[PDB]
């Protein structure tokens, strides 16, 4: 009967979609660390500097 | 400021903190939260009990004419014997809690309890600085983060000033 | 360690007692950094509503928060300025979670945040 | 909630739960249902019981 092949078929359509579930976690999480690594490096970037006062001789 | 007849040789004894919720926000509890700091090699981490009695709690929704006057505030009784509270608010506030005290409260929310905090409500975060780091000083980070078991965190950041000048004064 | 009453310090949970060195002794005398070596890390209580966090069966549930401490002495022998840390928290079921960031140019204070 | 001056330190006192038919469904007695309930270790079985008179209706 078609009952058998529907239970069958069923298992493999769970798992096929816990493998796609699984890629958009995984690459939003490496893209979170770049994206806030990033932000904080320019930050420090902009922000920091050197000034010269007055030079002497001699 | 600890010292009132020369603030130049002093250090911070008290902070008060000034926090709302945020625009279309849910509810949240301020016994569930909390609060971190940074200074000098020390990181801090504080945490409000709930009591029917002996907390560390008042209400000011009324108005005040000076709001550092809310330590001497009755919140329990030493005994049975005891007329009215007198037990003061700065004989519970230690170095591991903090104090809340009610400014604004339209809906009637915030209890000592149940600390739930809605739209339109405002508190004050009192922290015993002698307590906890033992006073700070002139020319130092301050570097902390309030944390809700939900939601988004408010971030606290400030330098002390180079020299204290007046007793009380603005950090952030 | 459970610290969940509060705490001034909490780099102070070292000194904690977690066992005895004799069956003569009152107190629990051996401290946490004495049982934190180069394999194992600790696990420090900060939030626990539904009292499910214990020694035995540390089971962290919803709303819970717990801080996790690396003995770097021991484990790395200590890191140095300007070096690239990379690393997971993989758990036996679920996602992971994500350890990324650059130790600073110049240490410049006793603690300082990394990530 | 139980409290009306302070709902902050009350209970739930009574629950409402709306039901329908599914679509294209035969019709259903509701003295042969069955309910179940979960809660903090107690696992509750409730039925109801039709009479002319003194019934919950
Ligand atoms: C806030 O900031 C201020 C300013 O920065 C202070 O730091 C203050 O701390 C308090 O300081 C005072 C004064 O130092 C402390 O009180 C003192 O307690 C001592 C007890 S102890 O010895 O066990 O430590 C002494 O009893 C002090 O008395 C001393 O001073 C007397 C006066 O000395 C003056 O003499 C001549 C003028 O006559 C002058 O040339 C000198 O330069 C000097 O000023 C002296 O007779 C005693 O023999 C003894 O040495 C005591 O100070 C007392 O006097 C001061 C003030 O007059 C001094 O100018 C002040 O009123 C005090 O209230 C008073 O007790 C106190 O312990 C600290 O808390 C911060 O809170
Ligand atoms: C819904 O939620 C709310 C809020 O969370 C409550 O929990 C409520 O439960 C009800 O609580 C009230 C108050 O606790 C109960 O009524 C009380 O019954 C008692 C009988 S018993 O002793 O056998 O248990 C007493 O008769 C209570 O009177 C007490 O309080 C009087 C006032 O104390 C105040 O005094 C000063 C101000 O003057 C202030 O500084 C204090 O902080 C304090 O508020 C006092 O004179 C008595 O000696 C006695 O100790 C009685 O409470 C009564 O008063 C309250 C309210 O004014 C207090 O602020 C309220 O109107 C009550 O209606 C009233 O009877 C009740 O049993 C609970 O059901 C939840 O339903
Ligand atoms: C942090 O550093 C601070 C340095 O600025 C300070 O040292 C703090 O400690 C606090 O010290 C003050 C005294 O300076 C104490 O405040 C007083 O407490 C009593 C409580 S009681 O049990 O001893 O009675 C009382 O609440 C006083 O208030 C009176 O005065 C106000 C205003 O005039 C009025 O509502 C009432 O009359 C009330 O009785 C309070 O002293 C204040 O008032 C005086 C004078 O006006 C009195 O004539 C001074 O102006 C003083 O500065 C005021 O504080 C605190 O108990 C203590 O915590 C430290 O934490
Ligand atoms: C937090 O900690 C605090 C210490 O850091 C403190 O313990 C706070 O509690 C407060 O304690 C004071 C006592 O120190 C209490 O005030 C006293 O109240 C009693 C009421 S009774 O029912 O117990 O009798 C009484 O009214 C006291 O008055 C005395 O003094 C006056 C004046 O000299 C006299 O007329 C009376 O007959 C009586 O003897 C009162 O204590 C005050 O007076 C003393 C001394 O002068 C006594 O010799 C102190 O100056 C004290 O500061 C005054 O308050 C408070 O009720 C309580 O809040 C805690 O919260
Ligand atoms: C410029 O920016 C950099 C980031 O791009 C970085 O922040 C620089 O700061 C430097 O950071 C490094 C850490 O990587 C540190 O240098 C190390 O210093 C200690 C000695 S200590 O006294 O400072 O504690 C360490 O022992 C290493 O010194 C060795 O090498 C030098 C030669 O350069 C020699 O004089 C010493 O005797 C000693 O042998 C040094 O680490 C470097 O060497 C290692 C290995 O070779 C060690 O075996 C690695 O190659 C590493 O990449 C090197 O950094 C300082 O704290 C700081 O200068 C900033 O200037
Ligand atoms: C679960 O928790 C609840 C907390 O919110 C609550 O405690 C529940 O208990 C219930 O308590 C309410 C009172 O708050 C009772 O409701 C009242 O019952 C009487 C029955 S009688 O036999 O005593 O007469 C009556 O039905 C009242 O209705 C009147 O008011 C409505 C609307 O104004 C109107 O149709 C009629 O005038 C009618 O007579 C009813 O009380 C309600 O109305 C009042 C006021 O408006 C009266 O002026 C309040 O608004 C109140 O909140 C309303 O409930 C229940 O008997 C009891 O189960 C607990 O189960
Ligand atoms: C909030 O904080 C305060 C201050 O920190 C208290 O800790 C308070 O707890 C209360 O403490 C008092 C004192 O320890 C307790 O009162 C005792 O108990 C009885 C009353 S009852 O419990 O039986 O109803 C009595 O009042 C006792 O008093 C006796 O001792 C004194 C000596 O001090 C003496 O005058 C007499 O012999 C008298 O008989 C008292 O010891 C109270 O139960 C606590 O709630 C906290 O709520
Ligand atoms: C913020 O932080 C500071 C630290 O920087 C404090 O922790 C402060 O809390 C306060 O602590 C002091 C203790 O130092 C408390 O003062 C005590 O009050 C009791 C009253 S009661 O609690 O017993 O009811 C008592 O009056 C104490 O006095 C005793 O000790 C002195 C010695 O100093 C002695 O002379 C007396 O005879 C008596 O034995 C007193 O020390 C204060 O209540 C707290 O607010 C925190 O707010
Ligand atoms: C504020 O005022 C109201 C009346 O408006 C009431 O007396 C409260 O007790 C007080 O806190
Ligand atoms: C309560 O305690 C006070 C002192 O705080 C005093 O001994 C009273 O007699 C008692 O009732």
């Amino acid at each position: 009967e078609t009952g058998i092949g529907t239970l069958i078929i069923f298992i493999a359509m769970v798992l096929v979609a816990a493998v796609a579930a699984t890629v958009l976690i995984n690459t939003a999480g490496s893209l979170q660390q770049r994206a806030t690594s990033t932000g904080s490096q320019t930050t420090n970037q902009v922000s920091t500097g050197l000034i010269v006062q007055s030079i002497y001789g001699m | 400021d600890n010292n009132r007849s020369n603030p130049e040789s002093g250090s911070l004894n008290w902070t008060a903190i000034y926090v709302t919720l945020n625009t279309g926000s849910s509810p949240v509890d301020l016994s569930n939260v909390s609060l971190s700091l940074e200074y000098q090699g020390q990181l801090a981490s504080l945490k409000y009990t709930p009591a029917t009695t002996n907390a560390s709690f008042a209400v000011d929704t009324n108005g005040t004419s000076n709001v550092f006057s809310v330590l001497n505030a009755g919140v329990g009784y030493k005994n049975s014997t005891a007329t009215f509270k007198n037990v003061e608010l700065k004989n519970v506030t230690k170095s591991t809690n903090f104090a809340i005290v009610v400014i604004r409260d339209p809906s009637n929310s915030l209890t000592s309890s149940h600390p739930v905090l809605t739209t339109g409500s405002e508190v004050v975060i009192l922290v015993n600085t002698s307590a906890v780091f033992g006073g700070m000083k002139q020319g130092q980070a301050v570097t902390g983060q309030i944390n809700p078991s939900v939601g988004s965190p408010g971030i606290i950041q400030f330098t002390t000033p180079s020299a204290f000048t007046e007793t009380v004064m603005e950090l952030q």
